[PDB]
């Protein structure tokens, strides 16, 4: 997510005004923050991928 | 173990060998694409965060 620096003043007419000169500005900071971590599930792993893991242990033997 | 390469410069190793000055041409492409939305969600969250301001 591109970063939302601070409300740098309360008041809508004049501080948002130049609020949004800042940070929609054409020369602006794009800092960026990570979203929240969403529960992922682990992915199942194919067979093929597995007959490729599998032949590599048997090497160790 | 530190020793042990990460992916990211295990794709690194790859894209070197498979495409030195290509990659920044993709960086462009998908930049393009991703700037955009995020932009569009920027502005988005801000005007909600000036909303719940003028609601409070």
């Amino acid at each position: 997510r591109i970063a939302l620096p601070a409300p740098r003043g309360s008041g809508t007419a004049s501080d948002d005004e130049f609020e949004n000169l800042r940070i929609k500005g054409p020369n602006a900071v794009q800092l960026v923050k990570t979203t929240p971590l969403k529960p992922s599930p682990l992915p199942v792993i194919p067979d093929t991928i597995k007959e490729v893991i599998y032949d590599m242990l048997n090497a160790l033997a | 173990l530190s020793s042990i390469p990460t992916a990211l410069t295990r794709w690194t190793e790859e894209c070197k060998v498979l495409d030195a000055e290509s990659m920044h041409d993709c960086v462009s492409v998908v930049k393009v694409s991703i700037v955009n939305h995020l932009e569009f969600l920027r502005d988005e969250e801000l005007e909600e965060r000036r909303e719940k301001r003028r609601k409070q």
